[PDB]
C-alpha cells in the first residue's frame, strides 16, 4: 500500500513585501510577498497534479500525465497496437489530487490612495496552506506569481469559448484569441492581524517557574486582583468581579440532557463620569474571544442574529455570537430598547438564540459571558431608590445578572486629588503584581480546574440559599422577587470561580462564604 | 499632470520663534472669516493633537461647532479641510461623496464582494471634517460612538469578521432646530444629538450670531470689503508645518505641569461642590490640548504655561455650551436637575395620588384629569407615564394594559 | 440530489458556511425533509466537470457525497452518545419490555 | 412562499409548525412574540392544518403539532390576587386553545426553599465532568446516575414514548 | 413676528445680485442709489409677503 508522497517548499521570512499596487508583469514567475486582506475565501476543491490514464482499448495504462491549467491527458498509447487520439478513461484511485483554494485578497485601507478603488487578487492556495487564510484577516502570503490563461479558449472536453488584447496564432487555437490574468500562487500564508498536563506540557520551562511562583503564593488571589485592570484606580470590587469572570464556572450538563450555565454574568452600574468603558475596554482587549459592542445596535444584525435576504436566508451573526465561549462586553446596556432586550432573555440564560423566521430555522449557540455597563435612569445615580428603580432593566433580565456592581463620583475634594495624579501620572509614565501576559497563562492554567463541592460546602450554601431567600421576602403572600433559585446556582458559580482563582480542585465553605458577600453586597443596596 | 528641505527647517524656526506664532496661526487658519479668535485656536489645536502616547490612548481632539446654522460653519471646515494633510471633508445627513462608514459593496463589475472603506478610516493622523453632524442617520451616529470611543471600526457582514483601525480627528459642524439656536435654551435641547454623542467631544464651541447693531455694524462693513475685495499669513506653509511638528516633536509632560493640571481639575470640579462640574474624560482632555500646544511652537517639552492656556480654553468652552448655572451634566444627560425635580415630584404625587383615591384605581386619561388641571400647571402628559415607569420599578403601583392602572 | 449545507450550530460565528451535494440513490429518497438537520454517511466521490474547470482556470474536480445512510438530528441535538440511525426505533426485547 | 432562485416561480416551505408535524413545537416567551405573529398559529393549533393562498398558490398543509409554551406574567411575577385574564397579555381565543395552563408560582417557604435548594446542590454535584472497557464502564456510570433521579431510564422513556405514540 | 426673516449675510448677497440684474437690463454700470433702492424695495416687499394680511 505503498503512498507516494508529494513534497511543498515554502518560503518565508522575504527582505521585502509588495502589495497589490506593485504588481507588475515583469515579476512573473518569481517570489514575492504580497499583503493585502482576504474578502473570499472559496471551497477546498481537489485539483488534479499528476494524473494516470488508461486507454478504452488494450488497458494499457498511461501514468504521470502533468497537468497545466487545463484538463491536458496523453495523446498516444505506448502500446504500439492501441489506436487512442483522443480516449482516455482517467484513473482516479491511481491519481494525485491537491487541496485547491482561490482567496480574493485585495489592497490594504491605509494603502489605497484616496478616492480610488481597492484593487483585487486571486491567490491561489495549495496543500497544507488552506484553510489558513480567513476573510477579513490580513495575511502576508508569499509565493510564485504565475499568470494564468483563458482556459475556453484553450479547448476543454465539456465547454466552448465563450465571449483585452489577446494573441493568437498557437496550433491548439486555430482562429480564437487568448488573454492572460494574473494570478498569485502562494506557497505560504501567515496573518499579521485541555487537561492540565495537557497545557502545562506544552509551556516551556522558564513559563513553568513563574507559574509554579504564582500557585504556590500565599496572597495569590488578592495579587490577581490587584493586577485586574492596573491602568483604573480604585474599585477592587468591579476588578474582583472581572477577575471571577474570566475563570468563570463549571459549564455541567445533567444526565436528561439540560445543560446548566456555568458562565457569570456581570453589569457594572455607574454614574457617567465612572470608568466603565474602561473596564469593558480592559476586557475586550485581554480577554481571547472578546467582543467589544454597544446598545445602540450599530449593525442590521442585532446583539443576537438576523437574516438578511439574498438578491434565500442567511443568518448574520449578532455581538452576542461572535463571542462565543468567550466575554461579550456591552456596552450602554441601558440606551438598548426595552423590545431588544426580550431577544437576549434566553441567550443570557439558556445560551441559546433560537430563529424561526422564513425558511431557516436554526438554535444557534451563544456560550458567552456579558459583561454589560448601563447608566442609570436619569443619568446620575439616586442612592434613595433600590437599584430596581435606578435601571430601567426588569425583574427577568435583572435575575440573569450574577453580580451588580455600583460605583459613584462622590463629590470628594481629595478623592480627586489622587484621580487627577493617577490619570496624569499615567499619561506622563502603574505598577501591576502581575503582567497581562504573565497573568493570562495563569488564567489558562486555572480554567483547567473544575472544583467539586464538599459535603460541609453543600450544607453551607443551602443555609446560605436559605438565609437570601428570608431577607428578600416581600409582600404579605411571602413571594420572593429578587432572589430565584438563580441566585443559588450563582453562588455555586462564583464559588468554583474563587476555587479557580486559589487553584484548588475542592470547593471549602470559605469561598462559599466570600460567593455570598459578593451576592449580599449587591442586593443590599437601598 | 495639468492638475523637506533645510530652507524648510530654516522657516520653521523662524517662523516659531515669533512670540505671536500662536495668534499668527489662529489668523492663517481661516483668514477670510473675522472675530471667530478662539475657535481657530481651537483648531488649532486639533491639527496638532496630543502625543500618541502607547504602552490605548486616544491623543486626539474632537470638536463640534454648534450654536445657528453658520455660513462659516461650512466656510471654515473647507478651510481646514484643505490646511490639513489627511482625512475628507464630508456631509454626515447626505454621505454622498463617502460613505462615512465601511460597508461591504458588490462592485458589479465582476461582481465580487469587495470592502470599502468609509470616511472615518483613511483619515487617521487627519481631520474627518463632518457637516451637517445633527442630521446624520442613527445608524451612523453608532458608528461613530464606535469610532470615538474604541477608535475601530469592526465589521461582521458577508462572512467578513475584521476590525479596522480608524484612528481619527472628528471636528463636526451641526445646524440647530428651528429657525436659529436659542441661547437661552441649553445646547442638547437646540442640536438634536444624543447627550452621549455629545459628551464625546473635548471643545464644543457654541457659534452664535446674535443681533446688536454694534458689533453688525463692523462685521457688516469687513464683509463690504469683501465685495469691493474680488469683481503676513503661511496661506501654505502652515499645511506642511503641522506635519513637521507632528513628526519631529513628541511632547511630554513634566512634574509642574502635573501639579498644575491636577490642581485645575480639583478647582474646575469645587466650583459647584450637589452639582457635577467637569469629568475625568475632559482632565485626559486638558491632557490632550496641553500635549497639542506644546506640539505647537516646536518644544516637545509640556511647560506650565500650556496647561493654563488649555485650562483657560476648556473653562471658556464649558462656560459657553452648559447653562449660565454650568452644570456639565445636561450635555452628558437631557434630564437635567431642573427637569429631574419635575419627574421625582409627578412620581410622588400620583403614589399620594393614586393612595387617596383607593381610600380606587384609573387609567390614563382620568389621572390626567387630578394632575394637570388642579395638582399643579398644565404640565406635559408624557411625565406622568414616564414617572409610572420609575413607580413600576419600585413596584409601588401596577399598570393594567392600556387600561386601568392600580398600586400593589 | 440533496444538497447539504453546514449546519448553523456548527459553523464558525461570522463565516460563510460551506456546501456539498449528496445523492440520495434508491431507497434513500424522500427521507431528509428541506430545512432539516442530518448527519449522511457515505462515500465522498469526486466527477470532473468542464465549467467548474472553465470558471476556476485548473484542472480542479467537483467532489459530491454519494448517501449511504442518513441519520436525522433535528430536534434531538441533545440526544448525543446514542446509537442506530433511528435513536427512537425499538427491538422487539425493547417492544416486550 | 418564495420565488426559486433556479426556476423562478413561486414555491411553498414548510415553517416550525410543519418541521414539528406529528410532534411537538415549543415556544419559549409566549408572551414576548408579536400579536400579528401570535395569531398566525391559531388554525394550526386547533384545526391542525395551514391555510395558504399567497402568490398564487392555493393549499392546506396538515400541522398536526402539539404547542408547549412557556409564557411570562404582566410585571414578571404572578399576581395571585388578580384573575388570569388580567396577568396575562393574551386573549381569550388563544387561551382557549391550551388544554392544560399550568401557573408556576415563587413563594418563600423554609422548608419548601430547604428542599428545593437541596435538590439543587445534589443535582450540581451529580452533573459534575469528574463525577469492561471504556464504553460499558461509562454506560455503567449512566445508569448508576440516572437510577438516583429517573425511576425508568431516559433512552428507554423515549422509545416508550415513540411506541405508545405510534 | 415670525423668525423667517433675522436679514443674513445670504440677504445681503441676494440684494447684491438683484441690483447687478437690474443695472444688467439697464445699460452697464447703472448700480447706483437708483438701483439699490429698487432692489431693496423689492426684498422688503418680498418680505412683506410672508406677512400679508
Ligand atoms: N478610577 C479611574 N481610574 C482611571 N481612569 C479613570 C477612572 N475613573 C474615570 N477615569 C477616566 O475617565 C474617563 C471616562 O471614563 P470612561 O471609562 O470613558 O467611562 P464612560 O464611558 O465615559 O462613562 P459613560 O456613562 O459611557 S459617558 C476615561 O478617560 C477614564 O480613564
Ligand atoms: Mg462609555
Ligand atoms: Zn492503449
Amino acid at each position: 500500500e505503498q503512498t507516494e508522497r508529494v513534497f511543498q517548499i515554502s518560503f518565508f521570512n522575504l527582505p521585502t513585501v509588495h502589495r497589490i499596487r506593485d504588481i507588475r508583469s515583469e515579476k512573473i514567475g518569481s517570489l514575492l510577498s504580497i499583503s493585502g486582506t482576504v474578502t473570499r475565501t472559496s471551497e477546498v476543491r481537489p485539483e488534479l497534479y499528476k494524473a494516470s490514464f488508461t486507454c478504452d482499448m488494450c488497458r494499457a495504462i498511461v501514468d504521470n500525465v502533468e497537468q497545466s491549467f487545463k484538463y491536458t491527458e496523453p495523446t498516444f498509447c505506448p502500446n504500439p497496437s492501441c489506436e487512442n487520439r483522443a480516449f482516455w478513461t482517467l484513473n482516479v484511485t491511481r491519481s494525485r489530487f491537491l487541496d485547491w483554494q482561490k482567496v480574493r485578497i485585495q489592497e490594504n485601507a491605509n494603502e489605497i490612495p484616496t478616492g480610488s478603488m481597492p484593487r483585487t487578487l486571486d491567490v491561489i492556495l495549495r496543500g497544507d496552506s488552506v484553510e489558513r487564510a480567513k476573510p477579513g484577516d490580513r495575511c502576508k502570503f508569499t509565493g510564485v506569481e504565475i499568470v494564468v490563461p483563458d482556459v475556453t479558449q484553450l479547448g476543454l472536453p465539456g465547454v466552448k469559448p465563450s465571449s483585452n488584447s489577446g494573441v493568437t496564432g498557437l496550433r491548439s487555437l486555430g482562429v480564437r484569441d487568448l488573454t492572460y490574468k494574473i494570478s498569485f500562487l502562494a506557497c505560504h500564508v501567515i496573518s499579521i492581524g485541555r487537561d492540565q498536563e495537557v497545557f502545562l506540557n506544552s509551556l516551556s520551562s522558564d513559563e513553568i517557574n513563574e507559574l509554579k511562583e504564582m500557585v504556590k503564593d500565599e496572597h495569590i488571589y488578592d495579587k490577581l486582583v490587584r493586577s485586574i485592570a492596573p491602568a483604573v484606580f480604585g474599585h477592587e470590587a468591579v476588578k474582583k468581579g472581572i477577575l471571577l469572570q474570566m475563570l468563570g464556572g463549571v459549564h455541567k450538563s445533567t444526565v436528561e440532557g439540560i445543560k446548566l450555565r456555568g458562565d457569570i454574568n456581570i453589569c457594572v452600574v455607574g454614574d457617567p463620569s465612572t470608568s466603565k468603558s474602561q473596564f469593558l475596554k480592559y476586557v475586550v482587549g485581554f480577554a481571547p474571544r472578546s467582543v467589544y459592542t454597544s446598545g445602540k445596535a450599530s449593525s442590521a444584525a442585532g446583539l443576537t442574529a438576523a437574516v438578511v435576504r439574498d438578491e434565500d436566508y442567511t443568518i448574520e451573526a449578532g455581538a452576542l455570537m461572535l463571542a462565543d465561549n468567550g466575554i461579550c462586553c456591552i456596552d450602554e446596556f441601558d440606551k438598548m430598547d426595552i423590545s431588544d432586550q426580550v431577544a437576549i432573555h434566553e441567550a443570557m440564560e439558556q445560551q441559546t438564540i433560537s430563529i424561526a423566521k422564513a425558511g431557516i430555522h436554526a438554535t444557534l449557540n451563544a456560550r458567552t459571558s456579558i459583561l454589560a455597563a448601563a447608566n442609570p435612569v436619569g443619568g446620575r445615580y439616586n442612592r434613595k431608590l433600590s437599584l430596581r428603580g435606578n435601571l430601567n432593566m426588569t425583574a427577568p433580565i435583572m435575575s440573569r445578572f450574577d453580580l451588580f456592581f455600583v460605583i459613584l463620583d462622590d463629590c470628594n475634594e481629595k478623592i480627586d486629588t489622587e484621580l487627577a495624579s493617577h490619570i496624569v501620572d499615567l499619561h506622563m509614565k502603574i505598577e501591576p503584581p502581575f503582567s497581562a501576559e504573565q497573568l493570562r497563562r495563569y488564567i489558562k492554567y486555572a480554567r483547567t480546574f473544575k472544583p467539586i463541592l464538599t459535603k460541609e460546602a453543600r450544607s453551607y450554601l443551602v443555609e446560605k440559599y436559605k438565609e437570601l431567600r428570608k431577607d428578600d421576602a416581600q409582600g404579605f403572600s411571602r413571594s420572593s422577587y429578587r432572589i430565584t433559585v438563580r441566585q443559588l446556582e450563582s453562588m455555586i458559580r462564583l464559588s468554583e470561580a474563587i476555587a479557580r482563582a486559589n487553584c484548588v480542585d475542592e470547593i471549602t465553605p470559605s469561598f462559599i462564604a466570600e460567593a455570598y458577600d459578593l451576592l449580599r453586597q449587591s442586593i443590599i443596596r437601598v | 499632470k495639468v492638475s523637506i528641505t533645510d530652507q524648510d527647517l530654516a522657516k520653521i524656526r523662524e517662523v516659531a520663534a515669533r512670540e505671536d506664532l500662536y495668534s499668527l496661526l489662529a489668523r492663517s487658519i481661516a483668514p477670510s472669516i473675522y472675530e471667530l479668535e478662539d475657535v481657530k485656536k481651537g483648531i488649532l489645536l486639533q491639527l496638532f493633537g496630543g502625543t500618541n502616547k502607547t504602552f490605548r490612548y486616544r491623543g486626539d481632539i474632537n470638536i463640534l461647532l454648534c450654536g445657528d446654522p453658520s455660513t462659516s460653519k461650512s466656510q471654515i471646515l473647507q478651510y481646514v479641510h484643505k490646511i490639513t494633510p489627511r482625512g475628507v471633508y464630508t456631509s454626515g445627513k447626505g454621505s454622498s461623496a463617502v460613505g462615512l462608514t465601511a460597508y461591504i459593496t458588490r462592485d458589479v463589475d465582476t461582481k465580487q464582494l469587495v470592502l470599502e472603506s468609509g470616511a472615518l478610516v483613511l483619515s487617521d493622523g487627519g481631520v474627518c471634517c463632518i457637516d451637517e453632524f445633527d442630521k446624520m442617520s442613527d445608524s451612523t451616529r453608532s458608528v461613530l460612538h464606535e469610532v470615538m470611543e474604541q477608535q475601530t471600526i469592526s465589521i461582521a457582514k458577508a462572512g467578513i469578521i475584521t476590525t479596522l483601525n480608524a484612528r481619527s480627528s472628528i471636528l463636526a459642524s451641526a445646524n440647530p432646530i428651528g429657525s436659529r439656536y436659542n441661547p437661552n435654551l441649553p445646547v442638547t435641547e437646540n442640536i438634536d444629538l444624543p447627550p452621549p454623542l455629545l459628551s464625546r467631544f473635548d471643545l464644543v464651541y457654541l457659534v452664535l450670531d446674535k443681533v446688536d447693531e454694534k458689533n453688525d455694524r463692523e462685521l457688516a462693513k469687513h464683509l463690504t470689503n469683501l465685495y469691493l475685495e474680488d469683481k503676513v499669513l503661511p496661506v501654505e506653509f502652515l499645511t506642511m508645518y503641522i506635519s513637521y511638528a507632528k513628526e519631529h516633536i513628541h511632547p511630554i509632560i513634566t512634574e509642574a505641569a502635573k501639579t498644575e493640571l491636577v490642581r485645575a481639575y480639583v478647582g474646575m470640579r469645587k466650583m459647584g461642590d450637589k452639582r457635577i462640574t467637569a469629568t475625568t474624560r475632559q482632565l485626559e482632555s486638558m491632557i490632550r490640548l496641553a500635549e497639542a500646544h506644546a506640539k505647537m511652537k516646536l518644544k516637545n517639552v509640556v511647560e506650565l504655561e500650556d496647561v493654563q492656556e488649555a485650562v483657560r480654553l476648556i473653562r471658556s468652552a464649558i462656560k459657553d455650551y452648559a447653562t449660565d448655572p454650568k452644570t456639565g451634566k445636561i450635555d452628558m444627560n437631557l434630564v437635567q436637575t431642573g427637569k429631574s425635580v419635575i419627574q421625582r415630584k409627578l412620581q410622588e404625587d400620583l403614589s399620594r395620588e393614586i393612595m387617596n383615591v383607593l381610600k380606587d384605581s384609573m387609567s390614563f386619561n382620568e389621572l390626567i384629569k387630578q394632575i394637570n388641571e388642579h395638582s399643579q400647571d398644565r404640565v406635559e402628559s408624557s411625565d406622568i407615564q414616564e414617572a409610572l415607569s420609575r413607580l413600576q420599578q419600585e413596584d409601588k403601583v401596577i399598570v393594567l394594559g392600556e387600561g386601568v392602572r392600580r398600586s400593589v | 440530489r440533496v444538497t447539504l449545507q453546514e449546519a448553523p450550530g456548527t459553523v464558525p460565528p461570522g463565516r460563510l458556511p460551506r456546501h456539498r451535494e449528496v445523492i440520495l440513490l434508491a431507497d434513500l429518497v424522500d427521507v431528509s425533509k428541506p430545512g432539516e438537520e442530518v448527519e449522511v454517511t457515505g462515500i465522498y466521490k469526486n466527477n470532473y466537470d468542464g465549467n467548474l474547470n472553465a470558471k476556476n482556470g485548473f484542472p480542479v474536480f467537483a467532489t459530491i457525497i454519494e448517501a449511504n445512510s442518513i441519520k436525522r438530528r433535528e430536534g434531538n441535538t441533545a440526544n448525543e452518545g446514542e446509537e442506530g440511525l433511528d435513536v427512537f426505533s425499538w427491538t422487539e426485547e425493547e417492544e416486550r419490555e | 412562499v418564495r420565488k426559486d432562485p433556479i426556476t423562478k416561480e413561486w414555491t411553498l416551505e414548510g415553517g416550525a409548525l410543519v418541521l414539528a408535524d406529528k410532534g411537538v413545537c415549543l415556544i419559549d416567551e409566549f408572551d414576548k412574540m408579536n400579536d400579528q405573529d401570535r395569531t398566525s398559529i391559531h388554525e394550526a393549533m386547533e384545526q391542525q392544518s395551514i391555510s395558504i393562498s399567497k402568490a398564487g398558490i392555493v393549499t392546506t398543509l396538515q400541522a398536526r403539532c402539539s404547542i408547549i409554551a412557556a409564557a411570562n406574567p404582566n410585571g414578571g411575577r404572578y399576581n395571585s390576587t388578580l384573575p388570569l385574564a388580567q396577568n396575562v397579555s393574551l386573549t381569550e381565543p388563544i387561551l382557549s386553545r391550551f388544554d392544560i395552563l399550568c401557573v408556576v408560582r415563587d413563594l418563600v417557604d423554609e422548608e419548601a426553599d430547604e428542599r428545593l435548594a437541596t435538590f439543587v446542590v445534589d443535582s450540581h454535584v451529580r452533573s459534575h465532568p469528574e463525577n469492561l472497557n471504556a464504553r460499558q464502564r461509562r454506560l455503567q456510570r449512566q445508569r448508576k446516575k440516572e437510577e438516583e433521579i429517573s425511576p425508568i431510564p431516559q433512552e428507554l422513556l423515549m422509545k416508550y414514548i415513540h411506541y405508545a405514540r405510534t | 413676528k415670525f423668525s423667517f426673516g433675522q436679514a443674513t449675510p445670504r440677504t445681503l448677497l441676494g440684494i447684491i445680485r438683484l441690483s447687478q440684474a437690474l443695472a444688467k437690463l439697464r445699460l452697464a454700470d447703472m448700480v447706483d442709489i437708483d438701483d439699490v433702492e429698487e432692489a431693496l424695495r423689492l426684498v422688503r416687499v418680498s418680505k412683506e409677503s410672508l406677512y400679508q394680511e
